[PDB]
């Protein structure tokens, strides 16, 4: 399988860009977070960047920590996770799905084993938070023996170094990186030496995540030369607001993505 | 690239986001300047020895040991300013931040022992410290958070995930992500991602070497073994390091045992635990089955850290040094001891390691031993905890 290659080459004909939700597995329960992702995909949703529950979430916001903490209050264990990403994939054969991790549950039961249970269930990428690209060596070869493309943070700093080894480790998409600090939508520029030196160094399509909100910083990510753009806390912030209203969560949701999703053609 | 190696075996490592790592990169640079820096290490030497007040005593405890084989000398880092060890490697840190032209200091505490340590090393050398303390830290440490106000430090509550100790760590993480231009992160203890594994031991080594000097000097050689408590690992690694090359000199590092090993409600990571990566390191951590962080436990809040530095699970898997654990009670009893037949009041963290010297020589009584035990603070905040376990047993 080869979802991103496929998807990027589909988006390229269409003079499109990527747009590409993060919400938390099992937030805020199983059965609702299974229809959340359907409404997401149904919505326009060009892939999907996908969270394990972490007792520690150290590269996120509030708003994503508090997605854990709700996964957590209904039960999520991993286990429960890869059960919905297989029964995902069974539904939707096409659409890339990422999974965003912290590297203690990639590494607890064998790093192997992890990469293994991501390619039976049909995960096509995983972003490890915790492993920079220093430390990425048993993980990406693990991913890559499992067909599972290790994605990379490209920070706003990167030097010709750190450039140079994102674009040779990553596959799939290069996650370009919008500013420091943590995830959160209430902190939000795309700068074109980074994009032209991926580009250079025959990276794999760059993605903007990180504070990304709004339309028009879709259109804007894609504008710069980015293959399209991720967006998590604003996603989840939907989530958060409607727990006591299912129905009107999935809707606000289904608005909301659609929106993203026509600011990247 | 490093300048160093991040790895003690297998154990170690610089597992954070990509965002930090040139945080830490120009850490560990600045750290090997000012290592080769006489100007450095003077200004550093100064500050131990004049404010801090090194060196510190080596006691000879004759009481304790009568009738037995054992030589028992405590090392007085209780006789250092604020009363624990940890003084003197936030000094350090503290002019490395400076070194560095930052202005501004990151910690995170739990006990809040590290929270004043940071606080009075950043008053005296004009640094903005603000410190994060989980919610329930700051509940139940009302004595030190004070101490860290008056000190002029901010003190922020932690109330995501279990708002104690790691909860605090991945607050000091988050904001040092967007703020390491003009903060420095003075973390606190011998773990942690590279470098600070290997700062905090170097910072921390005087204690060691100032122990070797004392005992060749009242004892005409070596200790049998040298034994501290390990909740982080700085005490122990700082009492550690001198010796490594001393094959002859036992290295025993003491655990929290909690209510017993056997109960799961402990603070033993390296013996007990199983190796995880978090804490951007890899390191025996206390974990769920499926790898999630777990609580740890000890009647001492010092001591009550789900993990352990690196080079001690690396010193173990090579049998250079041994690890072994301490219950609360074996605890409470070491300091009752103490404070009766020394007249010494220890910190319950060092209690522990009190605790374990004292089994070696009640289990063997005529076994000739010359040890050490790393004195790593006193115990003047424990008397309300001891009170209170003291009265509910009916003592
Ligand atoms: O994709 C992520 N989050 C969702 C989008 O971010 P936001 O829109 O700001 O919530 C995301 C990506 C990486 C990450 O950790 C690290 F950067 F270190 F790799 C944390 C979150
Ligand atoms: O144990 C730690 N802190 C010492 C707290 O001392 P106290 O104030 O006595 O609880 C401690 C702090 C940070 C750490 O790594 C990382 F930053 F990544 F989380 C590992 C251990
Ligand atoms: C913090 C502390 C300890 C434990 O920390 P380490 O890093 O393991 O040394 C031990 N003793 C005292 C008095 C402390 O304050
Ligand atoms: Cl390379
Ligand atoms: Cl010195
Ligand atoms: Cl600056
Ligand atoms: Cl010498
Ligand atoms: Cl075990
Ligand atoms: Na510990
Ligand atoms: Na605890």
């Amino acid at each position: 399988m080869e979802r991103y290659e496929n998807l990027f080459a589909q988006l390229n004909d269409r003079r499109e860009g990527a747009f590409v939700p993060f919400v938390t597995l099992g937030d805020p329960g199983i059965e609702q977070s299974l229809k959340i992702i359907d409404t997401l995909i149904d919505a326009g949703a060009d892939a999907l960047e996908l969270g394990v529950p972490f007792s520690d979430p150290l590269a996120d916001g509030p708003t994503i920590q508090n997605a854990n903490l709700r996964a957590f209050a209904a039960g999520v264990t991993p286990a429960q996770c890869f059960e919905m990403l297989a029964l995902i994939r069974e539904k939707h054969p096409t659409i890339p799905i990422g999974l965003l991790m912290y590297a203690n549950l990639v590494f607890n039961n064998g790093i192997d084993a992890f990469y293994a249970r991501c390619e039976q269930v049909g995960v096509d990428s995983v972003l490890v938070a915790d492993v920079p690209v220093e430390e990425s060596a048993p993980f990406r070869q693990a991913a890559l023996r499992h067909n599972i493309a290790p994605i990379f943070i490209c920070p706003p700093n990167a030097d010709d170094d750190l450039l140079r080894q994102v674009a040779s480790y990553g596959r799939g998409y290069t996650y370009l990186l919008s500013r420091s600090g943590v995830t959160g939508a209430e902190n939000r520029l795309p700068l074109h030496h980074l994009i032209e030196k991926l580009k250079e160094y025959h990276a794999a399509p760059a993605l903007q995540g990180f504070g990304i909100s709004s339309p028009e910083q879709v259109s804007a990510a894609v504008r710069a030369g980015a293959a399209g753009a991720i967006s998590g806390s604003a996603i989840v912030k939907i989530i958060e607001k409607n727990l006591a209203s299912p129905k009107q969560m999935l809707a606000e949701l289904r608005s909301f993505v659609s929106a993203m999703k026509a600011a990247s053609r | 690239t490093t300048l160093l190696n991040p790895y003690f075996g297998e154990f170690g490592g610089m597992y954070v986001p990509q965002i930090l790592m040139p945080a830490l990169n120009q850490l560990e640079e600045a750290f090997v300047s000012a290592q080769k820096d006489p100007e450095f290490q003077a200004q550093f030497a100064d500050l131990l020895k004049n404010y801090a007040g090194r060196p510190t005593a080596l006691t000879k405890c004759q009481n304790i040991t009568a009738g037995t084989r054992t030589t028992l000398y405590l090392k007085r880092e209780d006789l250092l300013h604020g009363g624990a060890h940890k003084t003197n490697q936030v000094l350090g840190q503290a002019l490395l931040a400076k070194r560095m032209g930052k202005s501004e200091i990151i910690a995170e505490t739990g006990a809040g022992q590290h929270g004043v340590a940071s606080a009075l090393a950043s008053a005296l050398l004009g640094l903005k410290c603000r410190i994060y303390m989980g919610a329930k830290d700051v509940e139940r440490q009302s004595p030190n958070v004070f101490r860290m106000r008056l000190m002029g430090a901010e003190v922020i509550p932690v109330h995501s995930g279990s708002a104690t100790l790691k909860d605090a760590c991945n607050e000091a993480l988050r904001d040092w992500s967007g703020s390491y231009e003009t903060a420095h992160y003075m973390l606190g203890t011998a773990a942690g991602p590279h470098p600070y594994p290997t700062i905090v031991r170097e910072f921390q080594r005087m204690i060691g070497e100032e122990t070797k000097a004392q005992i060749l000097d009242k004892e005409g050689r070596l200790p049998d073994a040298v034994i501290a408590c390990v909740g982080g690992g700085s005490n122990a690694i700082g009492m550690f390091a001198d010796f490594i090359n001393d094959t002859s000199v036992g290295l025993i590092g003491v655990e929290p045992g909690g209510h017993g090993i056997e109960t799961g409600e402990h603070g033993a990571p390296l013996k007990h635990g199983r190796v995880g990566i978090y804490f951007g390191m890899k390191a025996p951590m206390m974990q769920t089955a499926d790898g999630q962080i777990e609580e740890s436990y000890s009647i001492s809040a010092g001591l009550d850290f789900p993990s352990v530095g690196p080079q001690h699970a690396y010193l173990n898997s090579i049998g250079r040094a041994d690890y072994v654990s301490i219950t609360d009670d074996e605890a409470l009893e070491a300091f009752k001891t103490l404070c009766r037949h020394e007249g010494i009041i220890p910190a319950l963290e060092s209690s522990h390691a009190l605790a374990h010297a004292l089994k070696m020589m009640r289990e063997q009584p005529e076994k000739e031993q010359l040890l050490v035990v790393n004195l790593s603070g006193r115990g003047d905040k424990d008397i309300f905890t001891v009170h209170d376990i003291l009265k509910a047993r009916g003592e």
